[PDB]
RNA sequence: UUGUUAGGACCUAAACUCAAUAACGAAAGUAAUUCUAGUCAUUUAUAAUACACGACAGCUAAGACCCAAACUGGGAUUAGAUACCCCACUAUGCUUAGCCAUAAACCUAAAUAAUUAAUUAACAAAACUAUUUGCCAGAGAACUACUAGCCAUAGCUUAAAACUCAAAGGAC
């Protein structure tokens, strides 16, 4: 009798729904948020690319292509191109610990798109590659 | 004439044995604002608040229950050489003592 | 004078007098403003009154015991007691 | 002129020294009674120093042999609902009154302390006294 | 001499030592169950012991069980297991909101 | 990799409050110590360097606690003087 | 090129959390999992011209190669920038054989058995006794010259004098 912050678990059945889909059918929206630029893309649930953007393609330049407004002007094309081809939910896949890397949440809730959950994905080895040497400053 | 170590085996204070959770009646000496000091028959005292039902019961002088917790409040701290007291008792309120 | 070896053997035999008086008002146990338009006594004219010369720290102390008498239940042995150490104010 | 060497000796032997030197030529007043009367230990200064290795106090925990029992009343019913007095030189607490009737059963010759102990509560029991096997 | 005198024994009173909560049991690399009651239910992350409340010898063979079962095809390294998620809370940790 | 998608370190957004879910994920990413983890292995830190922070912070880490432990024990007596005027 | 893949291949390289732990080993060093082999009794200290080891870098031959990276090239900065910052890419870090034998190889603490009081040069890591070996004798010249040994050849270990100075050095 209360709302529930793990997600529905894969396999089994559910009672949530948004607009007459369930978890496994939200849309995805993956937003890779790095120091430089922070992309974004969004697929259906079968793995089909439907919208993406980013602060370069929207025409920033330079250290303007990674601050926090870039991003958010990213997410809300990404979020315009999507609701034109029939997008209402999306699951927000969160890659990458970037300046842009809520803006690009928020762009997307300003362009019409109702986030349902966050995922993050930022890659950590376990034990992997040898990280390129600190710079003396 | 009693010797001192017959009066220490039947000391009220050594029948008493671990002063951990053990129950002690206790008398108000000093009262400062809200904060009672009392009185329960040991090397120290111990500073309680008065309790918000019947506050103006617990007057000096008196008597009271209480759940002793330590008879001193003492704690070596790292790198100390002798342990930090504050010269002061630990206990809990719990009430008036039915006079009867 | 039994306290000779203080330094300030006047500043700390006031101090003593009205720490007794506030013990006994408060083993013993209306309204507080007997009087209206008054001060204390600046620290200038307390040391006149003591014949010794006090500190800042010696004032503040002097004055948060003599409220502290005040707040108790006063009689008018005490009313009287802190009427010395009150200067009319003339506005 | 005076002796402020308070870590060499003693008040009475640094005074000693310095009338037996000829600067001080009047005795003080504490120093006859002093001669007669002394303490049982010399005044003189000594630092403290830590132990260290295995030198250990020499303080004996004091354990009486009552406490074997009450340890025991203490585990099984706690202590007695009746609160201790420590004002009253003569009190007399519930778990005192069980090593009292304890040890009478043991004077008669009863060996076993399991006999000792349930004995002892059926007594109680008969004085009236409400004891509570509290194993919460 | 005196008869009150003291009598040298061991405490009487002495208090028992604290045990951990996994203290003299089994722990078991194909128990996940309870493994699993030591891990991050959102990043399947082991806890310490700051956070556990175990003692060294069992945070050890926690760690070790875990590691066993994982490489193993037992537990999942990624995440807790759902299904156990309605298990009793024992780790001084808070995640929700 | 091989795991399943959408298990690990998700968080589900509760009456359209988008920004409360983002504060919660964060907070567990960051309580899991993966902030802390992704932040460090941005560079190389060589293993020299690693035992001389992870010591440092040890030590960091005791003597603020206990220096937590003896405010907090000292803190008890902090309370209204009892013996004012004297 | 980029982003996604609940697609395939790869098994190269390195082992998060645990680890706020302080274990193992002579030291060096060693922490993903499993299995096999395996550490153990000389009273104790005391060894070289002998024996066996010894991080990293480096050399020799055949392989590996994800990422990192001396050098090198390209880009910036600067009076210059043979650097710090950016990008690319080697030797090299990996495996298998052998060599090399050096570290601030430093707990800057030889080992062992006692003691905690009849004991503050300073600081560090409280003081101090006994036993055995090693080592030291102002600073620089000098991790040098010569000698001998060595798979070492721009090498290592061993290691002076002339001459110069009246100080050098440690702690506060
Ligand atoms: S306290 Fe006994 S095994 Fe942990
Ligand atoms: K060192
Ligand atoms: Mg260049
Ligand atoms: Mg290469
Ligand atoms: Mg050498
Ligand atoms: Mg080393
Ligand atoms: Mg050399
Ligand atoms: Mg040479
Ligand atoms: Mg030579």
């Amino acid at each position: 009798s209360r709302f529930s912050l793990y997600p529905p678990v894969p396999g089994q059945e559910s009672s949530l729904q948004w607009a007459g889909m369930k978890f496994e059918d939200v849309p995805i929206a993956h937003i890779k948020a790095t120091y430089n630029n922070t992309q974004i893309q969004v697929v259906s649930a079968t793995n089909a690319s439907l919208a993406r953007a980013s602060c370069g393609t929207e025409g920033f330049r330079n250290a303007k292509k990674g601050t926090g407004i870039a991003a958010q002007t990213a997410g809300i094309a990404a979020a315009a191109k999507a609701t034109g081809k029939g997008v209402t939910h999306i699951r927000v896949v969160v890659k990458g610990m970037g300046p842009g890397r809520w803006s690009a949440i928020k762009g997307l809730t300003m362009g019409g798109l109702e986030v349902i959950s966050i995922t993050d994905n930022t890659p950590v080895p376990h034990x992997g590659c040898r990280p390129r040497k600190a710079r003396r400053l | 004439v009693e010797s001192f170590a017959s009066m220490l085996r039947h000391s009220p204070l050594t029948q008493l044995g671990p002063a951990k959770d053990k129950l002690v009646i206790g008398r108000i000496f000093h009262i400062v604002e809200d904060d009672l000091y009392i009185d329960f028959g040991g090397k120290f005292h111990c500073v309680c608040k008065r309790p918000d039902v019947d506050g103006e019961k617990y007057q000096r002088g008196t008597r009271v229950r209480l759940r002793l917790l330590d008879l001193e409040l003492t704690s070596r701290f790292l790198g100390g050489t002798t342990d930090t007291t504050i010269l002061e008792a630990d206990a809990v309120l719990l009430g008036l003592q039915e006079i009867r | 004078h039994f306290l000779f070896y203080t330094g300030k053997q006047s500043y700390y035999s006031l101090m003593h007098d009205v720490y007794g008086k506030v013990m006994q008002l408060e083993k013993h146990r209306a309204e507080s403003r007997d009087l209206i338009g008054s001060r204390w006594l600046i620290k200038e004219e307390l040391e006149e009154m003591l014949v010794e010369k006090l500190s800042d720290e010696d004032y503040a102390q002097f004055i948060r015991l003599l409220e502290k008498l005040l707040t108790l239940p006063c009689g008018p042995a005490e009313e009287e007691f802190v009427q010395r150490f009150r200067r009319s104010v003339t506005i | 002129a005076g002796s402020r060497l308070e870590t060499v000796g003693s008040v009475f032997s640094r005074t000693r020294d310095l009338m037996r030197a000829g600067v001080l030529k009047e005795k003080p007043l504490w120093y006859d009674i002093y001669k007669a009367f002394p303490p049982l230990r010399e005044p003189v200064f000594r630092r403290p120093r830590l132990r260290y290795g295995k030198a250990k106090a020499d303080i004996q925990d004091i354990f009486y042999q009552e406490d074997q029992i009450r340890a025991k009343f203490f585990a099984t019913y706690g202590s007695g609902q009746k609160a201790f007095d420590l004002f009253n030189p003569n009190f007399k607490s519930t778990c005192q009154r069980f090593v009292e009737k304890y040890t009478e059963l043991q004077n008669l010759g009863e060996t076993d302390e399991e006999k000792l102990f349930v004995e002892t509560g059926k007594a109680l029991l008969a004085e009236g006294i409400i004891l509570r096997r509290v194993r919460e | 001499s005196n008869e009150d005198l003291p009598v040298p024994m061991e405490n009487p009173y002495k208090e028992p030592l604290k045990k951990c909560v996994l203290c003299e049991k089994r722990v078991d690399y194909k128990n996940v169950q309870l493994l699993s009651q030591f891990i991050s239910p959102f990043t399947g992350c082991i806890y310490g012991r700051h956070i556990t409340g175990l003692c060294g010898k069992k945070q050890r063979e926690i760690t070790k069980a875990i590691k066993r079962a994982q490489k193993m095809g037992f537990m999942p390294v990624t995440y807790k297991d759902p299904a156990y998620l309605k298990d009793p809370r024992v780790c001084n940790i808070r995640y929700r909101e | 990799a091989k795991h399943l998608k959408f298990i690990a370190r998700t968080v589900m957004v509760q009456e359209g409050n988008v920004e409360g879910a983002y504060r919660t994920l964060n907070r567990i990413l960051t309580t899991d110590g993966l902030t802390e983890v992704i932040s460090r292995r941005r560079y190389y830190e060589k293993p020299c360097r690693r035992r001389q922070r992870e010591s440092y912070e040890t030590c960091r880490r005791i003597y603020n606690m206990e220096m937590a432990r003896k405010i907090n024990f000292l803190m008890r007596k902090n309370r209204a003087d009892p013996w004012l005027g004297c």
